[PDB]
């Protein structure tokens, strides 16, 4: 297709740039715009370039066009969590509505959080009306840690997940595991690799 | 200049007629519609010069499109099938080169409609010694039994929506991978600072929206009609 | 002398998907480029058709024109879609496109526009605009034609700057047959009376051409058009009607630079 | 839509036996969809040449058709047009006085 995006995917540590680039041979190219697309949201425009040889920024985004190469770079400094999305080349074909838009596919990238304090631990949580049903949540470990699935069908772990307590400069990840059959915290995560020094109260 | 879907989201069966509707206000001559499907970029289905006409864009076949009025463009579906599972976008603009996208509506055509099911959600409460170990309360939100994977799962507290201390796992599990009928699950978590969580006068939800039958489609099991709902699961602070 | 020199477009739109382009090229009356829909390339006429431009020059300008005609094409098709069903096939758009040239180094650039054979449009300054006597529902194409700069900005540079450097090469490398002197032959004939006096073979087209009782003009000799012949001069004729029996002592006498002096006198 | 115009003349003076070039010069036609052609004694003309349609400032269009000839004190010359315009194909006869 007259749109190709470089690379596929990629994962980067948060704090790390990164470069991502669209090759094109649509003709004549009046204009391209970068757009951002977090996973199930829609397309948030970046930037345009419209001239020759092009530069633009936009806070920690910037891009260049070359319409001789028929090559455009987007860079990405100092990457946030935020930054996870598939970011889209669009090429223009006209400076008016008598065009059409040209759409790559685009590129995935993912950023991996920075934890600053690790502190693994595994509670268990109770029912707001069934207090006799809960789950457990293991929590506070480092990206480092994976979290693997379950021996039992009848045993459900959810893949880890990092929030972001935003006002108070704070991330943590966390998985959940449940059963609903004997069944217990301590003993829900002896699939994983989990740190040796993960805190089991009771 | 903003441009709005609706549905949002929509669950729908082979050979049943859908409806994609787009309303701007910008008073836009143009108006266009996209999919999305993964590995490729957007592609146009229907465009539209003006209220009263329409045009076929790159990949027309198996949609009509209809443009009423200046502010409505709409997309239809005369006889739905899977390979009309996607993504759909909107987009108007003026006579520059700037298009405008609206937020997308998920399109799911299921060959058979037996298997939906909606939610049934719980809250759970906060662990005591998380509390007093971290400082942080974590309430957690569970989903299960549903059929098939549109829900949209939000949080929240005294009545507006929060965000900050979310995150919800990225997409469903299934509680049966063995079959293809297969029901999902969906977990969340929202921590709040403990102090927060102990002030009796917040009340949390946990909200999960749910995209099912219509009140228009035909019911023939015993089991309460899977229709498009809500259902949440709710608890208050605690000292 | 003044040349002008012509880009002429002719497009034909028979319905949504039929269409073809052809150009010809002129520098005051000689043909310096021809451009059929069948070609790829613009075709030079002229040994001299490339003028003062180096090949890397030209080799890029054609390209631009390559895609021009493709763009053009899609354009006219996406503005009958806005227009619709208003205006509909089959349509005729004809272009004209090029400069004058004057003494010193002055010259004066237009482009203009007709739409079904009627002249509608030009670009002018630094954008398209309607003519007096124009349909009014041009403003809609007029408006969107105008929010493309790019477009704006190239054709302005095309105008302003392209076709007087190009054309004021032209003259230079084409000087030798631009000036060229092509001698006129004459021949006599007659209806009924009506005498006829042919002149063929003449260039340049200035020509001058009286039926002569001895030394007195004629009053009703009448001249009718120049029409071209294929090898790049021209053909004239001149008639007489007369009472028959007094096509004695008439004459032809036919003036022209080629001659230097020596006009051409023939007599019945 | 504009009826074409039609002129038939020879490029050096006509002489029976000498060969010679026949003009068929059409023009004042909209639109420029057009047919040309040469006839001796009715019949087609195989080798006709045609230069490049253009147009005058007036709009309209112009074409020159040209052919290799012979005049004969015995053939005919013609040449024949088609065009939307006109419902019957109107042909100009060669009159080498004419
Ligand atoms: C007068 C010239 C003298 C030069 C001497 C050379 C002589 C050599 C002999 C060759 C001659 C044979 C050709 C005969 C054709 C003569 C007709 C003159 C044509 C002049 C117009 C050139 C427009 C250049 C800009 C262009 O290509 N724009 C495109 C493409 O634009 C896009 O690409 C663009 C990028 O491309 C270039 O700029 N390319 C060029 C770059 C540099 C030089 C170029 C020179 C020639 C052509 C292209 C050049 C931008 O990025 C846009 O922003 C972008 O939008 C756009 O789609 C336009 O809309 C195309 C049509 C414009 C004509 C409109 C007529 C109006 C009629 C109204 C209709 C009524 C409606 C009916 C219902
Ligand atoms: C190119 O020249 C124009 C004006 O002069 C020319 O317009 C061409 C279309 C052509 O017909 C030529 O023969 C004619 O002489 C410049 O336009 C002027 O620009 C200023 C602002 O830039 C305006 O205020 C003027 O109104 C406008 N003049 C007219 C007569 O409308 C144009 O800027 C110039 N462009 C370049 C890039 O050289
Ligand atoms: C005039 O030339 C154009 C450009 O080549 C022709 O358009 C192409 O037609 C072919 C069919 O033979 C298609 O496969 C191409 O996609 C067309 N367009 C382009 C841009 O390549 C056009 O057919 C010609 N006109 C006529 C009447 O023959
Ligand atoms: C359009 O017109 C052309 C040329 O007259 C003709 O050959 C073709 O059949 C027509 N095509 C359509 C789709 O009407």
């Amino acid at each position: 297709t007259q749109v190709e995006q470089s690379p596929q995917s990629l994962v980067v540590r948060q704090g790390e740039n990164c470069v991502l680039q669209c090759n094109y041979s649509v003709t004549p190219d009046n204009h391209l715009r970068w757009f951002k697309q977090d996973t199930g949201k829609g397309l948030v425009s970046l930037t345009v370039l419209v001239d020759q040889k092009d530069k633009t920024s936009n806070g920690r985004y910037s891009a260049t066009l070359d319409k001789d190469a028929k090559h455009s770079t987007l860079h990405i400094t100092a990457t946030l969590l935020d930054d996870t999305a598939t970011y889209i080349c669009v090429v223009g074909d006209r400076g008016s509505a008598l065009g059409r838009l040209h759409f790559g596919a685009g590129t995935q990238l993912i950023v991996i959080p920075d934890i600053q304090n690790p502190d693994p631990a595994v509670y268990q949580l109770r029912d707001s009306k069934s207090s006799d049903k809960s789950v457990c949540l293991f929590t506070d470990f480092d990206s480092q840690t994976n979290v693997s699935q379950s021996k039992d069908s009848d045993v459900y772990i959810t893949d880890k997940c990092v929030l972001d307590m935003r006002s108070m400069d704070f991330k943590s990840n966390s998985a959940v595991a449940w059963s609903n059959k004997d069944f217990a915290c301590a003993n829900a995560f002896n699939n994983s690799i989990i740190p040796e020094d993960t805190f089991f109260p009771s | 200049a903003a441009v709005t879907q609706s549905p949002r989201n929509k669950v729908a069966v082979t050979g049943g007629k859908v409806t994609l509707s787009c309303n701007q206000t910008n008073n836009h001559n143009n108006m266009y519609w996209y999919r999305q499907d993964t590995g490729h970029g957007l592609r146009l289905i229907h465009y539209s010069y003006g209220a009263g006409s329409t045009e076929k864009g790159d990949i027309p076949d198996g949609y009509k499109a209809s443009r009423p009025s200046q502010e409505n463009f709409s997309l239809i579906l005369e006889l739905a099938t899977p390979s009309q599972t996607s993504v759909y976008f909107c987009a108007s603009g003026d006579e520059g080169y700037t298009q405008y996208f609206g937020p997308g509506t998920r399109l799911l055509v299921l060959e058979d409609l037996r298997n939906v099911t909606p939610p049934k959600v719980s809250l759970f409460e906060p662990s005591k010694a998380e509390i007093s170990h971290t400082q942080k309360a974590t309430l957690v939100c569970l989903a299960t039994g549903f059929y098939p994977d549109h829900v949209e799962l939000s949080w929240w507290v005294n009545g507006k929506e929060v965000h900050s201390g979310v995150c919800t796992d990225p997409q469903p599990l299934k509680e049966q991978p063995a079959l293809n009928d297969s029901r999902y699950s969906l977990s969340s978590r929202l921590r709040v600072s403990a102090t927060f969580w102990q002030n009796p006068r917040n009340h949390f939800r946990c909200q999960v929206q749910f995209y099912g039958l219509s009140e228009n489609d035909e019911w023939t099991q015993d089991r309460a009609k899977p229709v498009t709902q809500i259902v949440s699961a709710e608890a208050w602070g605690r000292a | 002398k003044n040349y002008t020199f012509r880009c002429l477009q002719m497009s034909s739109f028979a319905n949504r998907s039929w269409s073809r382009t052809d150009s010809v090229v002129w520098l005051g009356d000689l043909q310096t480029h021809r451009w059929s829909n069948d070609s790829a390339t613009i075709s030079f006429t002229k040994p001299w058709s490339q003028g003062k431009l180096s090949n890397q020059q030209w080799e890029k300008l054609q390209h631009m024109f390559q895609v021009y005609r493709v763009s053009f094409t899609r354009d006219i098709q996406e503005l009958v879609k806005m227009m619709s069903p208003k205006e509909d096939y089959p349509i005729e758009i004809q272009l004209s496109a090029g400069c004058e040239m004057y003494p010193g180094n002055a010259s004066e650039s237009f482009l203009h526009v007709a739409f079904q054979g009627k002249y509608v449009v030009r670009f002018w300054g630094t954008s398209w605009q309607t003519v007096p006597g124009a349909p009014s529902w041009l403003d809609l194409p007029i408006k969107v034609l105008n929010a493309d700069q790019g477009t704006s900005a190239t054709v302005q540079m095309l105008l302003n700057d392209t076709c007087p450097l190009f054309v004021r090469g032209l003259l230079e490398a084409g000087k030798s047959d631009l000036e060229k002197q092509e001698k006129p032959v004459a021949w006599l004939s007659s209806v009924p009376r009506q005498l006829v006096c042919h002149v063929s073979g003449f260039y340049p087209k200035p020509v001058w051409v009286m039926w002569m009782r001895g030394d007195q003009e004629q009053q009703g000799t009448h001249r009718g058009d120049f029409l071209p012949n294929a090898d790049e001069t021209w053909y004239l004729q001149a008639t007489l009607d007369v009472e028959a029996g007094e096509e004695a002592g008439l004459a032809c006498r036919v003036k022209h630079s080629s001659l230097g002096g020596q006009d051409i006198i023939l007599y019945w | 839509q504009k009826t074409p115009q039609i002129q038939v003349y020879s490029r050096h003076p006509p002489e029976n036996g000498k060969p010679n070039i026949l003009n068929c010069y059409v023009t004042q036609f909209h639109p420029p969809h057009i047919e040309i052609q040469m006839l001796k004694n009715g019949k087609k003309i195989p080798k006709v040449e045609m230069s490049d349609m253009s147009f005058s400032k007036d709009w309209s269009f112009y074409i020159l058709a040209h052919t290799e000839f012979t005049p004969t004190e015995t053939d005919t010359y013609a040449c024949r047009v088609k065009h939307a315009s006109m419902a019957e194909p109107k042909t100009v006869y060669w009159d080498r006085d004419m």
